[PDB]
RNA sequence: GGGAGCUUGACUGCGAGACGGACAUGUCGAGCAGGGACGAAAGUCGGGACUAGUGAUCCGGCACCUCUGAGUGGAAGGGG
RNA sequence: UCGAUACGGUUUGUGUAGGAUAGGUGGGAGACUGUGAAGCUCACACGCCAGUGUGGGUGGAGUCGUUGUUGAAAUACCACUCUGAUCGUAUUGGGCCUCUAACCUCGGACCGUAUAUCCGGUUCAGGGACAGUGCCUGGUGGGUAGUUUAACUGGGGCGG
RNA sequence: AAAACACAGGUCCGUGCGAAGUCGCAAGACGAUGUAUACGGACUGACGCCUGCCCGGUGCUGGAAGGUUAAGAGGACCCG
RNA sequence: CGUGUAUGUGCGUCCAUGAUGAAUCAGCGGUACUAACCAUCCAAAACCA
RNA sequence: AGCGAAAGCGAGUCUGAAUAGGGCGUAUCCACACAAGAGUGUGUGGUGUAGUGGUGUGUUCUGGACCCGAAGCGGAGUGAUCUACCCAUGGCCAGGGUGAAGCGCGGGUAAGACCGCGUGGAGGCCCGAACCCACUUAGGUUGAAGACUGAGGGGAUGAGCUGUGGGUAGGGGUGAAAGGCCAAUCAAACUCCGUGAUAGCUGGUUCUCCCCGAAAUGCAUUUAGGUGCAGCGUCGCAUG
RNA sequence: CGUAGACGGUGAGAGCCCGGUACGUGAAAACCCGACGUCUGUCUUGAUGGUGUUCCCGAGUAGCAGCGGGCCCGUGGAAUCUGCUGUGAAUCUGCCGGGACCACCCGGUAAGCCUGAAUACUUCCCAGUGACCGAUAGCGGAUUAGUACCGUGAGGGAAU
RNA sequence: AGCUGUCAACCGAGCGUUGAUCCGAGGAUGUCCGAAUGGGGAAACCCGGCACGAGUGAUGUCGUGUCACCAGGCGCUGAAUAUAUAGGCGUCUGGGGGGAACGCGGGGAAGUGAAACAUCUCAGUACCCGUAGGAAGAGAAAACAAAAUGUGAUUCCGUGAGUAGUGGCGAGCGAAAGCGGAGGAUGGCUAAACCGUAUGCAUGUGAUACCGGGUAGGGGUUGUGUGUGCGGGGUUGUGG
């Protein structure tokens, strides 16, 4: 199995190194944990992007979580979408968690991971202000207001 | 335990052959392994019966 | 039957004509050629005075041969 | 923790003519020294205790070459290598101890679930690359199955 | 219809727990909602007095210093 | 066991009679952030033989 | 067109060193030479070669193969309304005896052990109907009955008997064990199917006349009551 | 009489007595086969050279190995095809077949899919035929026949 | 122009030239059981929910619809638990069972033969399982062939041939090429390279980008990796 590392693992190599491991090692450990990606046409670029993104998005302590909360709740954001005629308000699909994260960043906010965004619970199907809860930590939830606007 | 849930791989039937050439019916079972497979990155696992061939080919995934 | 000299016919290619007889087996054979032994020569020698000491076919082994060789040259395998 | 090979290096060669424990071979008339030699006092390895390589201190200006020998020369220096002793870089197998992440738990809790000692999921607590299960392989195997176990004969059996 | 079986009582062997055993291709079930004072198998057969000698043979239990031994590894050398 | 109508007694949602109990301000002691008080144990650095 | 294992050669070919001798082949006959009386052969000439496709009959091959008959062997189903054992839930056991433990009282003792007398009502306890068995005997034996009847016999509060409902299925069940029992059938049930199973064995195989007419021996045989070949019959052709 | 002398029936062998027969004729509706339209697609720039260590040409696949299956082929010198279990390639100088295998030639272009006709059969419906049966025959069943009856059941199963 | 099916008449009543009986086609009605499907059940008999209507003084009662399970679309919700998912609601569309033979794909005997028997045979037969269709399967060369200037998808029939061979070389088993016919479609469509577009997942705020030159302007992130879908392009062996 041929892998490109996205983190430093001891006795294997450094982030970005191409390594050949036993199938059991990669399939049951490195790949589940996201320490490596399968070697592929774009894998060198993807592995560097993954590691740099992780270091920016990671949250460490409940103190950092409360700092993120108090920063994030001080904002109101704009999400841009492609939508039906105004009377329906129906969007031509659905806001993704990646849209919410990139909108929060584009509006001068933290770089959060997308799995923290409780988007399904927001039930955003039309256009207008919609509150979305972001779970920074088990005890730290921030509420953010998104405008959804036709592009 | 002789049928793969992904590709449908079943057992083959044939003969065991004695030194004296006595032919007795036997099966060739697929090597299917219990795997706790996932469906999306970082999701709930579901126990399935996958053949070793599907595991080797990456048709089942883990977390 | 007893003794002595030399020797390898305890041969290769063959075999007119017979014995025996359910069949398969078995048995005798003069004589022709090759290349030899002994003998001065005539000649005798295809094991042992004679009749037991043995086992069909299949399958397979080994040596040799101017046979065959699955498109062709080889080879494997198969023939003699 | 062993074991095969490879690659970086080092140890180590008693025909006799002999300055003498003659490596076969090529570049071979000059090296080795003050980034400190001849000559000794010790530590270490082998041992045919003949004597070799080596570290430190001391010493301070050599041993040297066709030198004649010798099939074969210089322990003046440089190259791959071989009788064999070894160390680290790889490659690759055997055993052993661990780790967690595959896999396992008829161990706990919680959820699907109003109902539920089924089942599945989540999680905690334990096993753990073992076990279980494919494929391949050697054993044990009247537990079971298909069958065989002659004829002659003053009936058959026994004897022959 | 018994002198046979069963029997209470005895001894041995197995079983540390979805045990051993059994039914089933498995899942699962019985064993048992039991836990070695229990459960299964074997022989003996209330009770009384007793139950000697042999471990060469064949089983069972444990051991592994030797002899032998599969597939898997290896792959010299040889042949087309 | 059910169903409908009628009649008569008390019981009541709103009216109201009886019934309880909790937040919070303010006056007080022992938990006790924290600098200390008291009792006790040990020797880094260590002096001497 | 044959010969040869074949390459291949061809009225020849194979074996072989042979122009040796044999093997197989050149339809069959006739004449004439030339060699042989070792069985006659070798050359010339002539004469010429008979097959194949329908269809009758006899035998034979593969099929049920002239017809009838096993015990048994598979595949798939059906059965625990009989019987064996088990599970759940009900019922039944006249009458009469015996007198365990425990308890109480009185002897006895320092207290006991122990010993009388009551009370008590134990037990795969006793006698004996129902009920459940089937020990002996007589009868029945083309029965009244495919297992019974009469007379006696055993158990009869228990490892009891019994109703209802249920469960275990064939190499399987169940069995206080007789290979017992599993629907009058059990050393492997029943039914349908493979299937017209297979029998070197037994039985059977139907109108007529005319001619001929055996064998019961030899050899071999997982053979001895089977079969092959020979011997002996018959029909046809040839030779007389 | 006959384009009718098929076959039945009718009081006994009927072309001319009857139902018919030869030959003609006929469908409101439904169904089936066409044709023709609508309607639906699709196309409308093609021929022609050059050029190249450029890219592509069906991957857990081919190949290989173990154990099997199946092929005339019973493991055999055993190709070709194929299941399971391991191992695991090349994109045209590629790869796979030409009965082990190798070389050289020849054929073909695997691991994507669809495809009418020639072939097999008849529960059922229509029209016919027989050197087929004629009531112990022919279907088990010309008669209430899978009935009566037998068996717990599967199933067996008449007679007139 | 006669009828009221028949065994099957007898009685008792009626229809039909205003066209009956009868024959053909299309509709209506079609209790209960049965896949059986509201729930249950010893098939054909027991008990219901909901909606609408009828009937009661009201209860009871009576019509007519509808209510199983599973699979797959579409919508809502998203447990333990955060992302979510399992699941839960709602709704639409299907499937289920039967049928004599014929097809395809799987599983797969034994009697028997070998005069015993195990290899082998019987036989891939009997039976069984999964699925069809009016036929099915197969089919458009990773084919044969043998140096012929060969044939050219598949299937089926006749030959080749009881041959080559195979076989306890026993009993037995047994091709293919080639050639003669039936049929006509030597038939079609796709995957990749490379363009375009949509959109998932990473990035980026600067180059890039906006069909391509030569440019002249402009616009400013429209960008840049990689995956997937839908259109162009590409359907081939002399290689394309
Ligand atoms: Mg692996
Ligand atoms: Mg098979
Ligand atoms: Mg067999
Ligand atoms: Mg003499
Ligand atoms: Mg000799
Ligand atoms: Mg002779
Ligand atoms: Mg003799
Ligand atoms: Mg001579
Ligand atoms: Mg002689
Ligand atoms: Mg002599
Ligand atoms: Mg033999
Ligand atoms: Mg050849
Ligand atoms: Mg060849
Ligand atoms: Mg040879
Ligand atoms: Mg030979
Ligand atoms: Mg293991
Ligand atoms: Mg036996
Ligand atoms: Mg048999
Ligand atoms: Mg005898
Ligand atoms: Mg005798
Ligand atoms: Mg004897
Ligand atoms: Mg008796
Ligand atoms: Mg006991
Ligand atoms: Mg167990
Ligand atoms: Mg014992
Ligand atoms: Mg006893
Ligand atoms: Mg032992
Ligand atoms: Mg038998
Ligand atoms: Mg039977
Ligand atoms: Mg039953
Ligand atoms: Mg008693
Ligand atoms: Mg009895
Ligand atoms: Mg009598
Ligand atoms: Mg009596
Ligand atoms: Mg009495
Ligand atoms: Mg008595
Ligand atoms: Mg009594
Ligand atoms: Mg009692
Ligand atoms: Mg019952
Ligand atoms: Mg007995
Ligand atoms: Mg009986
Ligand atoms: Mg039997
Ligand atoms: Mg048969
Ligand atoms: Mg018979
Ligand atoms: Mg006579
Ligand atoms: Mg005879
Ligand atoms: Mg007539
Ligand atoms: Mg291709
Ligand atoms: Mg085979
Ligand atoms: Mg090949
Ligand atoms: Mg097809
Ligand atoms: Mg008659
Ligand atoms: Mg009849
Ligand atoms: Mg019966
Ligand atoms: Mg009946
Ligand atoms: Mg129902
Ligand atoms: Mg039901
Ligand atoms: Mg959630
Ligand atoms: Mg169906
Ligand atoms: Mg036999
Ligand atoms: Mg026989
Ligand atoms: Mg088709
Ligand atoms: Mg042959
Ligand atoms: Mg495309
Ligand atoms: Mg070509
Ligand atoms: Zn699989």
């Amino acid at each position: 199995m041929k892998l490109i590392l996205t983190a430093e693992v001891e006795h294997l190599g450094a982030a970005g190194d191409t390594v050949e491991v036993k199938d059991g090692y990669g399939r049951n450990y490195l790949l589940p944990r996201g320490l490596a990606i399968v070697a592929s046409r774009g894998a060198e670029r993807q592995a560097e992007e993954i590691r740099r993104a992780r270091e920016s998005k990671v949250i460490r302590d409940i103190e950092h979580a409360n700092e993120l909360k108090t920063a994030l709740e001080g904002l109101g954001d704009v999400t841009l979408s492609v939508n039906a005629a105004g009377d329906t308000g129906k969007l031509f699909g659905s806001v993704t968690a990646a849209d919410v994260v990139n909108a929060i960043k584009k509006a001068g906010g933290p770089n959060l991971d997308k799995r923290t965004v409780q988007l399904a619970k927001a039930h955003i199907k039309s256009v207008g202000t919609h509150p979305v809860t972001v779970k920074l930590h088990t005890g730290v939830e921030a509420k953010v207001s998104l405008n959804v606007v036709a592009q | 335990a002789a049928v793969c849930d992904i590709c449908g791989k079943g057992p083959g039937f044939g003969k065991s052959v004695s030194h004296s050439h006595r032919r007795t019916s036997r099966r060739w079972n697929p090597n299917i392994q219990p795997v706790r497979a996932v469906t999306r990155p970082g999701g709930n696992k579901q126990r399935i019966n996958a053949c070793t061939s599907c595991i080797k080919a990456g048709k089942v995934s883990r977390a």
